[PDB]
């Protein structure tokens, strides 16, 4: 996941140029929680995988 | 912190128990000259304390 203000493609000449540039939606979440769970921490059942929609 | 917000343990929610009256209502009964029945005759015998009839 990369995030940049420029509307500027990965491959394209004003970009570095390298690699495919792919539209991101949402925050990157680190592995390990997925955020809400339990109103007193208790904690939910989280997710997992790459690429992976659920 | 975390994701997921509630109060119940500790925490300023609102909401609770209604307290509420009823207006004082009183209850009026027709007392029936008939339906008393009647048995035997003048007395003779009478039951004491018997309602007069």
């Amino acid at each position: 996941y990369r995030i940049g203000s420029y509307y500027i493609t990965e491959e394209d000449i004003n970009p570095g140029d390298s690699i495919s540039l792919g539209f991101g939606s949402w925050a990157k979440v680190t592995g390990v929680i997925m955020g809400t769970g339990v109103v007193n921490p208790d904690g939910s059942v989280p997710n997992a995988q790459r690429v992976e929609f659920q | 912190a975390g994701g997921t917000g509630g109060r119940v343990f500790n925490t300023i929610r609102t909401e609770n128990v209604p307290l509420m009256t009823v207006n004082g209502s009183s209850f009026s009964l027709s007392s029936n000259t008939h339906s008393h029945n009647m048995v035997f005759g003048r007395g003779d015998a009478s039951g004491h304390n018997s309602s007069p009839n």
